[PDB]
């Protein structure tokens, strides 16, 4: 309202409203991260098996 | 660019290098180890084991057996000293 002879505020506001869905979230990673986790789980379980058997020994 | 994972890689090699060789060297002898003087076998009898236990043992370890042997050889040799001269 402070601007009196805008002639362009409507245009930019319409552009912003049309471009409100700028982009969706990128949830692409669903298996490679799972691969890293399964490798880490394997390493952790073999590690703790080794540790437990070593302390018992 | 990502997080490599060191803290659970000890599975492939046990921690330490020099004591790894000594681990197998010192862990295996404790199984067949005498608790406290097991099977001492301090008693025997084969017509000479009593002499070994009484005199040839580590408790006394004195020169008395040598003197006894000398006395015995003197007694044995007296007869053939008489026989010869």
């Amino acid at each position: 309202s402070v601007l009196k002879n805008t002639s362009v505020i409507d245009k930019i506001e319409s552009y912003v409203k049309q471009y409100k869905p700028v982009k969706i979230d990128a949830s692409k990673q669903l298996q490679v991260i799972e691969s890293f986790e399964k490798h880490a789980m394997t390493n952790a379980k073999e590690t703790e098996s080794l540790v437990s058997k070593e302390l018992k020994d | 660019v990502s997080t490599l994972i060191p803290p659970k890689v000890v599975s492939s090699k046990n921690i330490g290098s020099a004591p790894n060789a000594k681990r197998i060297a010192n862990v295996v002898h404790f199984y067949k180890s005498l608790p406290q003087g097991p099977a001492p076998a301090i008693k025997a009898n084969t017509r000479l084991a009593r002499y070994k236990a009484k005199y040839f043992d580590g408790d006394n370890a004195s020169g008395k057996p040598l003197w006894h042997f000398a006395l015995g050889i003197i007694a044995f040799g007296y007869s053939m000293e008489y026989y010869f001269h």
